Formats: C-alpha cells, structure tokens, sequence
C-alpha cells in the first residue's frame, strides 16, 4: 500500500535490518488464482 | 458492505446450432402476395 502497488501478479522486495548484527533479505509476494472461463469445456478421462 | 466481489465472466456455453438444409436445399426463397398457394406436378408415364 505505500507503493499502492499491491495489486499485481508478483511482488519484489529487497530490504535489510538495522543494529549491530546487519543483514539483508529478497522477498517476493504473490497471489495466484487460475481459472477457466469454461469449467465444463474440458473432461477429465481417468484411465484404467 | 465491504463486499464488492467484482467478476468478469459471462461465459454462455449454451448452444449447439446450424440446421445447413434451407441453405443445402432452400436456397431459393419466394414471398407471396396471394393468400392462398398452388404447387402441381404432371407425372409421364407411358406404355
């Protein structure tokens, strides 16, 4: 939100701590939800 | 209320449709300014 950038496929973050003991950190950040237009188009065929 | 839920989707998947013999066989149309219709036929037929 800071950004406003929340909506979007990924999500970047690089950012590091502070202090005596110093160290960095990558972050990435996302929220899949696929789907399909036609839930019924497709058949699934177990075969046996 | 802070229930928007917006969609995209108005998927139809509804139908199966071409009937193909008014333009296989019906390919000539004819309106009327009769009421009524005539449609005859002489057959030939000899010994």
């Amino acid at each position: 939100q800071r950004e406003g950038i929340n909506a979007s496929a990924r999500y970047p973050k690089n950012w590091v701590t502070t202090g005596d003991p110093a160290r960095e950190f990558t972050m990435i950040q996302s929220a899949p939800l696929m789907l399909l237009a036609d839930p019924d188009e497709f058949v699934s065929v177990q075969l046996a | 209320m802070y229930t928007t839920a917006q969609l995209l989707a108005a998927n139809e998947q509804k139908f199966k449709f071409d009937p193909l013999f008014l333009r296989l066989f019906f390919r000539e149309s004819y309106p009327f300014t009769t009421e009524k219709v005539y449609l005859s036929q002489i057959p030939g037929l000899v010994n």
